[PDB]
RNA sequence: GCCGCUAUUAUUGGGCCUAAAGCGUCCGUAGCCGGGCCCGUAAGUCCCUGGCGAAAUCCCACGGCUCAACCGUGGGGCUUGCUGGGGAUACUGCGGGCCUUGGGACCGGGAGAGGCCGGGGGUACCCCUGGGGUAGGGGUGAAAUCCUAUAAUCCCAGGGGGACCGCCAGUGGCGAAGGCGCCCGGCUGGAACGGGUCCGACGGUGAGGGACGAAGGCCAGGGGAGCGAACCGGAUUAGAUACCCGGGUAGUCCUGGCUGUAAAGGAUGCGGGCUAGGUGUCGGGCGAGCUUCGAGCUCGCCCGGUGCCGAAGGGAAGCCGUUAAGCCCG
């Protein structure tokens, strides 16, 4: 999925089997798979690390089967969802580095054109979210001002 | 009908016990974090660029 | 320029570099006699 | 790829596009921009009067060798002198100087030149009130 | 992008048909796609069709018996009142009662003939032949 | 002259590798196109009905001038339609909610001449110095210009200089294209694979607009070995403003800017779905076997790239042919 911008057909990714409901196998209940959530966000880990290690360690495949929720739903629910998205917010993170970079290296031309397609898919996820409420209206991408944000 | 009708994983789900406290835990085969276990922090699995180089798993089954 | 690989072609014609170089001295010319003399 | 606008709600583009596209029609613009009635001596007619000036011959192409007959012309609604033809066998010689001539399109592909002869628009058709095919086939001499 | 899923799903079966294929997979399913499968069924184009049930959109597996020359999409979804259908016939298909127009209606989705003798337009989707 | 002919304006219904024609490449604003389910609304849409859209003109029948044309009676149509209500709700739109397949984010081990910056090197070439050694060297189709007896060419030991990174090196790889090859370190971009990770349609295309963009050229400042437009000489030739030879300025290199062109070519715009495959090769993964137990070798499978061939199919043909120039959706 290298499209949008490099335009390959690249097909890895997750395939989730067909389940209505949890498999047997697993050990853990509802409550204390959110207290697990809970925990590794106050460890310090984005959702999608929480899904990783509770896939990998705690062999819990899909929180959503086994809760019926999803995990910013339960961060929200116990007050940690992050104030902007995560995805946005690594984007931003990423361009920050990148200027930086591109301040003491002028004429890497290539990294500057990384740079402006990383913008583009902020600019696009802004205005997602901005038609969607996760954001403010007024809210927009500034270098200097993301540059505050992450620090 | 065979192998793109309903795309299914290849990885496996798989109990494991550690070889130093003998705890039976559930892990993926295809991780990417190295895999600890909860009570003695061994490393059960050690991440790879596919399926996980499996330590600890002398008695073992699979989901 | 706008151009045209049918000119570039030669079969009954010169060669389009230098038609579009006679083109140019031309146009010099013209721009010299226009606007200053 | 598929074409354009194809959709339901895409008739302005589409209506837009065609445009654009008839401009690069030649008849159109011709049409459109009334070309040939700026560049045409007869002023769109079908027809003309004009006072010949001069007698002339005109060599035919290249395989063909024949001394197309024609006159030199003066068109009275506008002062413009154009070339005339002047089909038949001795019909140069009926035809006199200083003599009203009615003046026709020679026929011709694109309202133009008509065969062997390459740059002659225009047939005469009529001399000081007569037609030149009755003078050539010799009824209906000619008053002047 | 994806882009009509019907489309894809008749353009399959078209070259489908064309190659003589038994079986065809119609994998972004939709409740039309089913509509249109039931009304190629009854008016006897295709075999039998059964809804598989993934996680996504459910695929639609259609067993064809050999009797489909064309068919396709009327993509720019053509309003069509009770006495155009003449009209649309003559544009889409090869005889006076040949083949089958498919018509959303507020009453369903129906043939152009159904449609006919119950007075009721609406709008093209697919043609069937 | 208009229509037709003319599918030579193409909505129906055209084309853009080689015939006219894919912007040099990318990014993105408006616009247009937009995944699946549920609920609602009922704006488009459909049905029914009220009021209007003059008459003439058009179609039809019937009547009157002998028939006809013409005229009248009546039925219908025409006017792009507009409007008042009622009903339906599949599709579109609008609103709300759910989803995860498309896309984005993340993680992991890898790959790669992607880029930038620094350092370190490799021959080769040219100049200077010193030693040797004397009579030619060079170049050509053949010669000459030129260098050389102040010691040339050749050989040897040192020093300096500027450019450039051979063989490996491939229908190879990376990159939007342009383009990118000595090694080492640092900063950095993007992709593929694996992924029961997250978000939850965030997408496509893009008028206008912007960014990048070979060589060459220009401004300014440096540098300048080799090559070398212009120029200068030697030949050749009927001539020779050239091809050949000897030199040689700009330039080629660096810094910062402008220029913004190319057979910038896959002469093939981008996205998505379908329509036999075979055989290579790159990368990742999986499974087996072998092993000198090697980031190893061989076989097979999956994904993604890159090639050849090829039935059907397509096409004017050449040729294309799951990396379409095929069918469909934009
Ligand atoms: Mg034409
Ligand atoms: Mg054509
Ligand atoms: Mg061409
Ligand atoms: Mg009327
Ligand atoms: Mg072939
Ligand atoms: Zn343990």
């Amino acid at each position: 999925m290298a499209r949008m911008h490099a335009r390959k057909r690249g097909k890895s990714g997750s395939k989730r089997p067909p389940r209505t409901a949890p498999p047997t196998w697993v050990e853990y209940t509802a409550e204390e798979v959110e207290g697990l959530v809970v925990k590794l966000r106050k460890e310090g880990y984005s959702a999608a690390m929480i899904g990783t290690i509770l896939r990998d360690q705690y062999g819990i495949p899909s929180v959503k089967l086994i809760t019926g929720k999803k995990i910013t739903k339960i961060l929200e629910e116990n007050g940690l969802a992050p104030q902007i998205p995560e995805d946005l917010m690594a984007l931003i993170r990423k361009a920050v580095n990148l200027r930086k970079h591109l301040e003491m290296h002028p004429k890497d031309r290539h990294s500057m054109r990384g740079l402006q397609l990383t913008e583009s898919k902020i600019r696009r996820l802004v205005k997602y979210y901005r038609r969607t409420g996760k954001l403010p209206a007024k809210w927009r991408y500034d270098p200097e001002q993301a540059k505050l944000l992450v620090r | 009908l065979p192998k793109n009708l309903i795309p299914m994983p290849k990885s496996r789900f798989l109990r494991v016990k550690c070889i130093d406290c003998g705890n039976e835990q559930i892990v993926f085969s295809n991780p990417s974090t190295t895999v600890r276990c909860l009570v003695c922090g061994a490393t059960l699995v050690e991440p790879t660029g596919g399926k996980g180089i499996l330590k600890a798993k002398v008695l073992e089954v699979l989901e | 320029m706008k151009r045209r690989p049918r000119k570039w072609k030669k079969k009954g014609r010169m060669r389009w570099k230098w038609i579009k170089k006679r083109i140019r001295r031309l146009k010099k010319q013209r721009r010299k006699e226009r606007g200053l003399i | 790829g598929k074409k354009a606008p194809y959709g339901e709600f895409a008739g302005r583009k589409l209506k837009l596009k065609r445009k654009k596209f008839r401009w690069s029609d030649i008849r159109y613009k011709r049409r459109v921009l009334r070309l040939k009635e700026k560049s045409d001596p007869l002023e769109g007619a079908p027809q003309a009067k004009g006072i010949v000036l001069e007698k002339i011959a005109v060599e035919a192409k290249q395989p063909n060798s024949a001394m197309r007959k024609a006159v030199r012309v003066q068109l009275i609604k506008n002062g413009k002198v154009v070339t005339a033809f002047t089909p038949g066998d001795g019909a140069i010689n009926h035809i006199d100087e200083h003599d009203e001539v009615i003046i026709e399109g020679i026929g011709g592909p694109k309202g133009g030149s008509m065969g062997d002869i390459p740059g002659i628009r225009y047939k005469v058709v009529k001399v000081n009130r007569v037609s030149l095919k009755e003078l050539v086939k010799g009824r209906k001499e000619k008053p002047r | 992008t994806l882009l009509d899923p019907l489309a894809n799903a008749l353009s399959h079966i078209t070259n489908s048909e064309r190659v003589g294929k038994k079986e065809v997979y119609l994998k972004p399913a939709s409740k039309l796609m089913g509509e249109v499968l039931r009304v190629m069924q009854e008016n006897g184009y295709i075999g039998e069709f059964e809804f598989i049930d993934d996680g996504r959109a459910g695929i639609y597996r259609v067993q064809l018996i050999g009797k489909i020359n064309k068919a396709g999409a009327i993509k720019p979804r053509f309003p069509v009142k009770a006495r155009e259908y003449e009209a649309w016939e003559k544009r889409f298909l090869p005889a006076f009662e040949f083949g089958i127009l498919i018509v959303s209606t507020s009453q369903g989705v129906m043939t152009h003939k159904e449609a006919i003798e119950k007075g009721i337009g609406g709008r093209l989707i697919a043609y069937v032949y």
